[PDB]
RNA sequence: UAUGUUC
RNA sequence: AAGUUAAGGGAGUGAAGACGAUCAGAUACCGUCGUAAUCUUAACCAUAAACUAUGCCGACUAGGUGUUGGAUGAAGUGCUUCCUUCAGUACCUUAUGAGAAAUCAAAGUCUUUGGGUUCU
RNA sequence: UCUGGUGCCAGCAGCCGCGGUAAUUCCAGCUCCAAUAGCGUAUAUUAAAAUUGUUGCAGUUAAAACGCUCGUAGUUGAAU
């Protein structure tokens, strides 16, 4: 909205020198601010919105000398439903601030997921193009490509996260203690992130390295 | 849950080690596990040295030392303060 | 060429400490019969110039930072930064300045220069949270984690460090159009040295 | 880069191409002018052809030979 | 930080070992 | 959808949140040896940099590009 | 290792050159006669090869002539009815039993004798699966002392 | 006891390009591992390997392209009919779009796709993707 | 390096 | 190891037992004594936190400090050290390796799940 | 977290639990939910169970490496 300039990437996005998010994904730059989505995914002048929801609230206690010091840990799942997903956790004394912090951290952890076609280039991608496994704690989750006519056959949390990721077709298989929602969600998110890190034969061709935003806009921020 | 990597002793490539006996309580303790202190002490303190050297003869008398070489069990060593409990991270450090 | 070689043969950069390490085998020529290794310096020279060719590629030099936690590296890094366009930080490194965006100093660069990875491993560690390439003045025993351009040289000697940074700056200035290659210099290594 | 390796002499036996470390030599005692074949890492005791003398002492290694004489490889 | 360190700054500003020898002679 | 870049050392593609992978730019020179506008670029993966063989990988890559001839 | 521990990779590695060494102008017209005379004088083929390598300078009898030493011994009819290694194992077992009879308290010797007899039985089974040993060969432990023959 | 030679070969290959060493030495060569390597070559997963033919069941040096996700053997060599190719494929390979399940068939070493196109499925050897 | 229970 | 059988041995220690203490009690811890046992021989018994709580064989994957036994090459003084290597044996660090974690160079190379085999 | 009655009783509750005066859990009324001419209950069985594991489990510490070695049957076996 009306922030005071802080960082080079944040200002560069504020001035709008970067057109998309794929370039910062390509250069693996860390995203440090919500300001990078404030002037990126506004409710107006945008193609698709970002959907937020709270998947779990955990009362968590410390057991001090006097009492317990109970706080609340909020898990939220962000996702456009088109190939971008994120998971966020935040612990705070009050559920409201925990939720807000979790939303901020999920937006910060927003990642691209390689949605993969399975039938034809003409059809849009509908499933994971791969058997991808994610692990966190004890729970291991496996996502398997499915034909187009399937829904997400998985646990409710698996459905909720894969819908946010944009995958409309998948077989799931879980082992371990999936009762722990935090580890379950983290494993699902780990598999989704791993989708884009596999080196499928179609990515064997070498490509030229386009300039990173920093050197391409170094002169832009020079007078400041 | 396996407090120490070495199991509290220094046995490797070995099946059995003959035990020795604690100098303080007489407990049987494996030699590789017992806490050994080789004490090379003076027969007397400095004041008694200053007394008997001047009360002695040869005008150059040097008092003999006492070589003790005691060994203690874990309980006796801990109680007599030869070893401390130490912290988990500091537990690894030997010298 | 010959004059440049004569201008650095007289120093003590040849000598590298013990603890040969494993990834400096290529750079070490042999261990002396006394027990102290010696650097080729014939690898040091082009490591210097390629480090300079990747430093000069940064469009604005203020986007490159140089660190040093040693008393006799502090003067060298500050004067190197002043003579080039870079901005350096010497002495104590606050351990959040590369990843914490709230602290008033921050100053995340595009390239990092390290005098000794052992002494300022904190900066080398934080570079791996922000994609900073890192050039390091590695010694015969220095670790090579999260460093890409190893410069085989001495990190203990005050004269070694001062000459190291001085000829680094001289070569980056040569790569710039500031002065031609052939002309002799007017800045003395003792000026870069530590008092 | 293990194909064109060259300085694998200090590498232990059964390197990339397993070759024995032993060899065969011809020995000539001074003032004796005799020719005979000998095996490095010999296990027995050998005697000269012209004049019966001691040549090598069989030990766990490459033997000790004699104080003088000239021994040369038979490799071509 | 004041105007006293600048004057002091201005005041302050103003064969070989055989293995190295054979190394250098090998190099040229 | 985008095409993630690939490490020039191990041909392993670099995910979106490595933050350890780096881009290296080496500048060319003219006849007099002065830096010119054009450059050339590399890409080194975070796992190589963490292992510490990044220096050797860059030496090999620069040799292949004929940037310098000291080999190792 | 068959029993106990220890890999012990110590061995001898033949040279790459399969053929007769060039420096050996010696003719194979009498090397077989040399080994035959040595065996007649009484030597097991292992020590025949060792003596040939040391005192005769003719390594790899197989390289000098395209036929191996125990094979030429068999072709000439000199080869013993019991193979070398099995006979050595039998001799070791006989010595161990002779010692044990005096010292029945040597539990370690008893254990190693069991091990040696296990090896004897395995290798004899192999040798009689081949036709190198009569089908009724058994190695009873009573007359093995004279079975060496 | 090595038992299977190709299993050790493929495990060494896998460890090698997980380390990204770009060149690996396989000590016990054999004709089966040679044909497996040529099939990997023709599918483009490895470079130009060269077999060091010494007099002692020689070795192989294979160049890696950092291009194989996983190569492995399947032991025992289950005999598969042409009918159960699909059942093996959906259980072994990561997708129906890439990856190869290697069979030994009456007409030689081949992958599942060409085994289908040529009929006559045989015994399973391994896979790589 | 006396002993010294229970809720 | 204890235990059993039969001879021998029998110092010291010492299940039992006997006293003396302590204690509310104390048949215990402490002290004095003391039988069996401990030792040897010849037989049984076949069990231990018999424990690295980690079956055996094979391949691969990383740096360093040692140390035990050989072998290789060279050098301060016929004699000592350094280099390489094999086979043991530990330790330190490191993991974009594993694990629930403690931790592990194997407990790694496992949903990218199949080297062989036994037991539970 | 609707209204009465009961008040560790009566009772409910597959499991966790509710009930000692404000019972969102008993006994009732109202309302709501689910499936619907069908809906509960009991027992058995399958999936869930990768908690019988060939695919596909686990065995340092959660249960679980025989005290150790030899060894037959069995299983498995270098390259050409």
């Amino acid at each position: 909205k009306n922030w005071v300039p802080v960082t080079k990437l944040g200002r560069l996005v504020k001035e709008g020198k970067i057109v998309s998010i794929e370039e910062i994904y390509l250069h693996s730059l860390p995203i440090k601010e919500y300001q990078i989505i404030d002037y990126f995914f506004q409710p107006n002048e945008c193609s698709h919105p970002l959907k937020d929801d709270v998947v779990k609230i955990m009362p968590v206690q410390k057991q001090t000398r006097a009492g317990q010091r109970t706080r609340f840990k909020a898990f939220v799942a962000i996702g456009d439903g088109n190939g971008h997903c994120g998971l966020g956790v935040k612990c705070a004394k009050e559920v409201a601030t925990a939720i807000r912090g979790a939303i901020i951290s999920a937006k910060l952890s927003l990642i691209p997921v390689r949605r993969g076609y399975w039938g034809n280039k003409i059809g849009d991608p509908h499933t994971v193009p791969m058997k991808v496994s994610g692990k966190c704690g004890s729970v291991r989750i496996r996502l398997v490509p499915a034909p187009r006519g399937t829904q997400i056959v998985g646990a409710p949390t698996t459905k909720k996260m894969l819908n946010f990721a944009g995958i409309k077709d998948c077989f799931s298989s879980s082992c371990g203690k999936t009762k722990t929602k935090g580890n379950f969600l983290r494993a699902i998110f780990n598999a989704l992130s791993k989708t884009y890190g596999y080196l499928t034969p179609d990515l064997w061709k070498v490509t030229n390295f386009d300039k990173s935003p920093y050197e391409e806009w170094s002169d832009f921020l020079e007078t400041y | 849950p396996k407090k120490r990597r070495n199991g509290g002793r220094s046995k490797h490539n070995r099946g059995h080690v003959n035990p020795l006996r604690c100098s303080n309580c007489g407990r049987c303790v494996p030699k590789d596990k017992a806490i050994k202190r080789f004490n090379i002490r003076n027969i007397v303190d400095t004041s008694a040295q200053r007394d008997i050297k001047e009360a002695s003869v040869y005008s150059t008398f040097q008092l003999p030392k006492l070589y003790i070489k005691q060994c203690y069990c874990v309980s006796c060593a801990i109680h007599s303060r030869f070893v401390r409990v130490r912290s988990r991270e500091q537990r690894r450090v030997r010298k | 060429k010959e004059e440049s070689i004569a201008k650095m043969l007289i120093c003590k950069v040849h000598i590298g400490t013990k603890n040969l390490e494993n990834k400096m085998k290529r750079y070490v020529y042999t261990r002396a019969k006394d027990g102290v290794h010696i650097i080729n310096l014939a690898k040091t020279y082009e490591k210097l110039q390629l480090a300079a060719r990747i430093i000069v590629a940064i469009s604005n030099p203020a986007d490159v930072v140089v660190v040093s936690a040693r008393p006799f590296g502090s003067r060298a890094v500050l004067k190197f930064a002043q003579y080039t366009g870079a901005q350096a930080i010497a002495g104590r490194w606050t351990p959040g300045m590369l990843t914490n965006q709230i602290i008033q100093k921050f100053t995340e660069p595009r390239l990092l220069i390290v005098t000794d990875p052992r002494t300022d491993a904190q900066s080398v560690k934080e570079s791996a949270y922000a994609n900073i390439p890192v050039i390091a003045l590695c010694d015969s025993d220095s670790p090579l984690e999260h460093v890409d351009i190893a410069i085989p040289c001495n990190n203990k000697g005050k004269e070694s460090i001062a000459l190291m940074y001085w000829l680094l700056a001289q070569e980056v200035l040569y790569l710039k159009g500031v002065i031609p290659r052939s002309e002799p210099w007017n800045v003395m290594v003792d000026m870069f040295l530590w008092r | 880069n293990p194909d064109p390796v060259e300085e694998s002499k200090k590498h232990k036996l059964k390197r990339l191409i397993p070759t024995p470390n032993s060899y065969f030599m011809d020995v000539k005692c001074p003032g004796c002018l005799q020719i005979t074949t000998l095996f490095s890492h010999a296990q027995n005791v050998v005697l000269c052809g012209s004049c019966n003398i001691m040549l090598c002492q069989p030990t766990g290694g490459k033997c000790k030979l004699t104080e003088g004489c000239s021994f040369r490889k038979k490799i071509e | 930080s004041l105007k006293l360190q600048e004057e002091e700054r201005e005041r302050r500003l103003d064969y070989v070992e055989p293995d190295t020898l054979r190394m250098i002679k090998s190099l040229g | 959808i985008y095409i993630p870049r690939k490490c020039s050392a191990t041909s392993r593609l670099i995910p979106a949140k490595e933050h350890g992978a780096v881009q290296i730019n080496v500048g060319m020179v003219d006849a007099n040896g002065v830096y010119n506008g054009k450059t050339e670029t590399f890409a080194i993966s975070g796992h190589v940099r963490q292992n510490g063989e990044s220096d050797a990988c860059l030496n090999r890559l620069m040799y292949e590009k004929k940037l310098l001839s000291f080999q190792n | 290792r068959m029993y106990g521990k220890g890999k012990g990779i110590s061995s001898s590695t033949l040279p790459y050159k399969r053929k007769q060494p060039s420096w050996l102008k010696q003719k194979p017209s009498e090397i077989e006669d040399a080994i035959i005379k040595l065996a007649k004088k009484g030597q097991t083929p292992s020590q025949i090869g060792a003596t040939l390598r040391d005192n005769y300078g003719i390594p790899q009898v197989k390289s000098v002539t395209g036929n191996k030493i125990l094979r030429i011994l068999r072709a000439q009819g000199i080869a013993t009815t019991i193979p070398e290694d099995l006979y050595f194992l039998i001799k070791k077992a006989v010595s161990m039993r002779k010692h044990l009879e005096k010292n029945k308290k040597d539990k370690d010797c008893k254990f190693r004798l069991i091990l040696t007899e296990s090896k004897i039985h395995r290798i004899s089974r192999y040798y009689k699966r081949k036709k190198l040993l009569p089908s009724n060969w058994k190695y009873q432990s009573s007359t093995a002392s004279a079975l060496i023959a | 006891v090595r038992m299977s030679v190709l299993a050790d070969c493929l495990k060494t290959i896998n460890n090698a390009e997980k380390r990204g060493r770009r060149q690996v030495l396989i000590r016990p060569s054999s004709k089966v591992v040679i044909k497996f390597l040529q099939y990997m070559q023709k599918k483009g997963y490895i470079g130009s390997f060269e077999i060091v033919d010494d007099h002692r069941s020689g070795k192989i040096v294979v160049n890696l392209l950092g291009r194989i996700n996983k190569c492995a053997v399947i032991s025992p060599r289950y005999d598969v009919k042409l009918d159960e190719i699909e059942k093996i494929i959906t259980s072994i390979l990561p997708s129906r779009l890439f990856g190869h399940l290697i069979l030994t068939t009456p007409y030689g070493i081949m992958d599942h796709e060409e085994a289908r196109r040529k009929h006559t499925g045989g015994k399973v050897l391994g896979f790589f993707f």
